[PDB]
This record gives C-alpha cells, structure tokens and sequence, in this order.
RNA sequence: GCGUGAGCCCGGGUCGAACGGCCUCUAGUGCAGAUCUUGGUGGUAGUAGCAAAUACUUCAAUGAGAACUUGAAGGACCGAAG
RNA sequence: AGAGACCGAUAGCGCACAAGUAGAGUGAUCGAAAGAUGAAAAGCACUUUGAAAAGAGGGUUAAAUAGCACGUGAAAUUGUU
C-alpha cells in the first residue's frame, strides 16, 4: 500500500547522478570482431535501463566518441561513465521519465566505487 | 452496401468494412478468428500489445512448417506468430467502428464484436527471373475486412416447451387406465 | 464558409505543430519555476540532514 | 529540408569537393532557401559557409629516413632485392 | 409428381422482354478422355528462399510513420592498369 | 444497289472497338486481346470519423439486389453462421 508513498518521495528524488563503472571487457568476451563497437553501445543502454528502470536512454555523443576512439575491435576493458535520471516534459509520452548517460573522463578507471553525484 | 449477416438491425448497432488492402490474407485470417466474441477494450489491448510483442496470435490452418514458442501455450497451441502489419490495419477499421458507435450514440461501455469476416481480393501482377531465360509469377493476395458491432444482454432465464406438451390424440383403452389411475390415486 | 472539410484539416496541419510547440515550451516554463521553488526551499535540506 | 542542392552550389562556388564543405546545422532551415549561388557566395561572405582543410600527410620520416640512409645505416645484405646491376648498371659506371 | 430409362411437369427465391405445344421440312444438332484447343482456379505453401564485392554508430530537423531522407560529429573502403 | 430456311462476340473476315493497331525479329516477315450502367447522369448536396485512401449517416431513381472494378452473374476455389 506504501508503493504509492515511496513513489511520491520519488517525486522529489526522481532529478539524481551517479557514477558507475561498466566492465564492457567481461561482457564483449567472444562476440565477433565486426559487430564489438555496435553491440557495446546496446550493452550500455541495457545497462542503464537495468540501473535507473526507465526504458528510455539518451547517449551522450561524447560517449560516442569514447567508445569508438579505437576503432571497431578496440572497446576499453573498463569506462567510467555519469548516470542521470530526469523528467520527460513532453505532452505526448508514454512514461514519464528517462535517463541522459555521459562520459566522466579520467585518466583510468581503476580503484574508484559508485557514488551519488551531490550539486 | 451489403454486410453478410443482415439479421442484425442497423439502428441498434454499428458496422464498419474496408476493401482492397494490401494485407496477407492468411495472417489477418488468423487474426480476426482470434478476436471474434470478445470485449472491444479487451480486444483492443490485446491486439495492440501483439503488435508490442508480448502475446502471440495462435495460428490454426495456416500453420505449415511453422516455427514454435512457449506464448502459444495459454491457447493450447504450440504455434503462434505476431502479424504486426495486419494488427495495424486492424486498428484502424476498430477505430472507425468506435467512432461510429459514438456518432450514432449507443452506449460504448459494453460491446461485443458480434460479426467478423475476411475475404480475398482480386490479386496483382509482378515477374521474377529464375534460370535459364524463364519467367514465373510473382503474385501478392489481398482482402476484404468487415464487422459488426451489438449490444449485450445474455439473459434467458425461461421457457414454456415443457408447459406448451399436451396429449392430443389418446387410445381408448390407455385413456382408461389413466382415468382408473387418477380414481386409485385421488 | 470553407471548401468543405479539407482546408480546415489544411490550416489545422499548421495550427497543430504551432500549438503543440507552444504547450511544451508552457510545460517548460511551468517546471522552470517549479525547480526554482525547490531549490531555493530550505526545509528539504534540513530534512534529509536529519 | 533538402540540402543536396547547396551542397554541389558550395562545392562549385569554392572550387572543391562536396566532402569539404562544413553548414553550420543550427540555421539550415534559413540556409534551404538559397536556391542560387549569388545568394551562396553571399552566404560564404557572411560566414555561414565554410571550406574545411586538408587532411595531415607529412614526410618527417621519409626525409629522416634519407638522412639515415646518406651514413650508410639501411643498407645491408638484407635490404636489397634487385642485382647489383639492377641498382647500378656497369653501363653506367664505365660512362 | 410422372416414365424401366434418355427426360418432362409443378412449388419457393433472384431477375427484366420476349417465348412455347402439335404435324411436316432442314442441319455446322447430344462429350470425361485424344501428353486435345482457349480462359479461369487449387494442394504443395505463408514453404524453397531474399547469404559474392570487409561496415556501421550518436544527436538534431521534416513527417501520421524513418536501419536504407537531410545536417553535424566519429569509424571505414576505392588506394592513381581507381 | 438489292437480297438470305447463313454466323451471332472462343462464332462470323486476322479486325462489330484510335486493327494490319499495340508488340517481337538486324532483316525477308510474324501479328493479338478488347461490345452491353440507366428512359434521362438525375454519376451521391451536406454532416461526422479518419494522415490519406476510405467508412457511417444522409440523398437521386420504379430498382444502387444497376455506383463509371457498373444488365443478367453459373462451376472449379474461398470466408462466416
Ligand atoms: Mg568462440
Ligand atoms: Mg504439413
Ligand atoms: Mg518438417
Ligand atoms: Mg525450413
Ligand atoms: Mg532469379
Ligand atoms: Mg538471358
Ligand atoms: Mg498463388
Ligand atoms: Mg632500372
Ligand atoms: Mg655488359
Ligand atoms: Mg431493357
Ligand atoms: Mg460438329
Ligand atoms: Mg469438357
Ligand atoms: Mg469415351
Ligand atoms: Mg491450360
Ligand atoms: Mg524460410
Ligand atoms: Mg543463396
Ligand atoms: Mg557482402
Ligand atoms: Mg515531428
Ligand atoms: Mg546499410
Ligand atoms: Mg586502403
Ligand atoms: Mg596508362
Ligand atoms: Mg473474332
Ligand atoms: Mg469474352
Ligand atoms: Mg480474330
Ligand atoms: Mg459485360
Ligand atoms: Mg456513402
Ligand atoms: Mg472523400
Ligand atoms: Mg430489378
Ligand atoms: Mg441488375
Ligand atoms: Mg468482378
Ligand atoms: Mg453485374
Ligand atoms: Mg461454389
């Protein structure tokens, strides 16, 4: 009977960012060399659609540029990438939230956790 | 012009039909037969979500060398398909229908889809190249949709066969023994 | 008087695009202000805080 | 809208290819309605426009490589697959 | 309903301008076949299949609808007997 | 120019129609398919749904079970009940 209430603090909680590192290495493992760099990219919509539950994903063209900086068969074992969940002010939608992903940039990914991005 | 039921009286109902589309007939076939019966929120939902690819459409007599999927099963099934082309046109004649149910001011709460046919339609001309300098057919077979849309009442409770039963034309002698019966019995 | 139903349809294609465009910069606006409210609002600092 | 045209305009206007020319896609609704080359060469002047450079091809190591070579340092017995009087004809010497 | 039979007559529905019985005359006069002639339609079947020439991706615009429309930004090929 | 115990649109000349036309072959030459709404277009004003095409109402007519895929509309084959 709570669902509701938890939704409405969402109300105030749905604007948030979080950091997060994806292991495309571990998930691009076999995949054919001519198809890498394009199924990364769906990989990672999938991923984020898993984190944040709302079926609609912006790319950040600079991520486009992350991701295929080195070609087809050159994908980075780890990226370091900026999750934020924000409203869909369009009359005409079907769910009323989506999520706009792009590229935190560091020298390398190794050794950092997840955190919640606080302005 | 002329639907193919003509029981149903124009001005408590509502009726809508399209003709020449470029749909395969053996899919929307399969389709229609589907929806025949149910409830027209129900029918639309379950339509729409086929085309969003969460049910499947189980296919009956045009299932030849068909592919299987676990969907099916609610039906009983093992054969089903998504015919997405044909649940879009589909949505429009509903539509229209509704549109109609409105305009002529029945109440659209509760209705029923009463009447529901396909039919094939005149077919059109293209070639193909096959070997050795020869020429085959390449041909497409379109339809006919229509339906019928009525009110719902279901409610027969009641009957006078039973009562209506007399005995007409009696033996003598069978008359007899039911007249000493009623004196033996009352 | 209109040639019949089409011309409106016509003018309506126009009226349409201009008034859906108009709604959602009004939508725009409205949130604007809203998240302005919410981020000058001090009781939602005190109460995470806590 | 449908760019196509002022693309070859451009393209013949600045003397280069198609693949060279750069419109700034934030005013190509105000760039469709061009239609001549006057109102192009109007455009190029107004910097709306522009032709991109050429694409980087230096010959650092090529010419690096001759210096290296005038020392005698890439001139083994496994650098070469043509004769001696392939590479210097006697021909030539005696002349 | 009639006649052993080839066939004849009536009832109901659809349709719209000509048509029969009886005796003689006349013929391009009775079909299941001939790998018959012309036209139309099935099962096979929603099946075989749509696999040479290395390859696509993000955002925005138009539009009822966009992998194969347009712009920008990446990644590639043809590699001067192109 | 006048006639028939001749044929009646798969028949009768290859051609009842923009037929020696369309079309095929370098060429000599080969060579089709296709007639009928209604007495009169009086060929559906306008309303509504729909991106459009179309649908439902509403109209003309003795009839739209005659709507420019138009007289009558059989069988092979197909849909619903
Ligand atoms: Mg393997
Ligand atoms: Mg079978
Ligand atoms: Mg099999
Ligand atoms: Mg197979
Ligand atoms: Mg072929
Ligand atoms: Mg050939
Ligand atoms: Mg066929
Ligand atoms: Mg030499
Ligand atoms: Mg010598
Ligand atoms: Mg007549
Ligand atoms: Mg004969
Ligand atoms: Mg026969
Ligand atoms: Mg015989
Ligand atoms: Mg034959
Ligand atoms: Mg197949
Ligand atoms: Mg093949
Ligand atoms: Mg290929
Ligand atoms: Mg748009
Ligand atoms: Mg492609
Ligand atoms: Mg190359
Ligand atoms: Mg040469
Ligand atoms: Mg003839
Ligand atoms: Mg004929
Ligand atoms: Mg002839
Ligand atoms: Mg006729
Ligand atoms: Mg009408
Ligand atoms: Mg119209
Ligand atoms: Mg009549
Ligand atoms: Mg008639
Ligand atoms: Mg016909
Ligand atoms: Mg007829
Ligand atoms: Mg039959």
């Amino acid at each position: 009977m709570s669902s509701t209430q938890k939704k409405q603090r969402s109300a105030i909680a749905d604007v948030v960012a979080r950091e997060y590192t994806i292991h495309l290495h571990k998930r691009l493992h076999g995949v054919t060399f001519k198809k890498r760099a394009p199924r990364a990219i769906k990989e990672i919509k999938k991923f984020a659609q898993k984190a944040m539950g709302t079926s609609d994903v912006r790319l950040d063209p600079q991520l486009n540029k992350k991701v295929w900086e080195q070609g087809i068969k050159g994908v980075p074992f780890r990226i370091r990438v900026r999750i934020s969940r924000r409203r869909n002010d369009e009359e005409g939608a079907k769910e009323k939230l989506y999520s706009y992903v792009q590229a935190v940039n560091v020298k390398n990914p190794k050794g950092l956790l997840t955190s919640v991005v606080e302005e | 012009v002329r639907y193919a039921a003509t029981e149903i009286a124009p001005t408590k109902s509502a009726r809508a039909r399209g003709s020449y589309l470029r749909v395969s007939f053996k899919n929307t076939r399969e389709t229609a037969q589907a929806i025949n019966g149910w409830k027209l929120q129900r029918a639309l939902t379950f339509l729409q979500n086929v085309i969003d690819k969460k049910e499947a459409v189980p296919m009956r007599r045009y299932a030849g060398s068909t592919g299987r999927t676990a969907q099916g099963k609610q039906w009983g099934v093992s054969r089903a398909r998504w015919p997405v082309k044909s649940a879009q046109f589909l949505i429009g004649l509903l539509k229209n229908a509704e549109a109609n149910a409105d305009a002529k001011g029945l109440d659209t709460g509760n209705l029923i889809i009463k009447h529901i046919q396909v039919n094939q339609a005149p077919k059109q001309r293209r070639r193909t190249y096959r070997a050795h300098g020869r020429i085959n057919p390449y041909m497409s077979n379109p339809c006919h949709i229509e339906l019928i849309l009525t009110e719902a009442e279901e409610t027969v409770q009641k009957s006078e066969a039973v009562v209506r039963d007399v005995e007409s034309h009696l033996s003598s002698r069978q008359r007899g023994v039911r007249i000493r019966r009623a004196l033996t019995a009352a | 008087d209109n040639e019949n139903r089409d011309q409106k349809r016509h003018m309506e294609r126009k009226n349409a695009n201009a008034r859906k465009k108009k709604k959602a910069e009004d939508n725009a606006r409205l949130r604007k202000l809203v998240e302005e409210a919410q981020a000058g609002d001090e009781r939602i600092k005190r109460f995470r805080q806590e | 809208v449908n760019l196509r045209t002022q693309k070859r305009l451009a393209a013949s206007v600045l003397g280069c290819g198609e693949g060279k020319v750069w419109l700034d896609p934030n005013e190509v609704s105000e760039i469709s309605n061009a239609n001549s080359r006057q109102s192009i060469r109007k455009l190029v002047a107004d910097g709306l426009i522009i032709k991109k450079p050429v694409t980087m091809h230096s010959r650092s190591r090529a010419r690096e490589l001759n210096l290296a070579r005038r020392i005698g340092r890439h001139r083994g017995f496994g650098k070469r697959k043509g004769t001696a009087d392939a590479r210097m004809p006697q021909q030539v010497l005696w002349m």
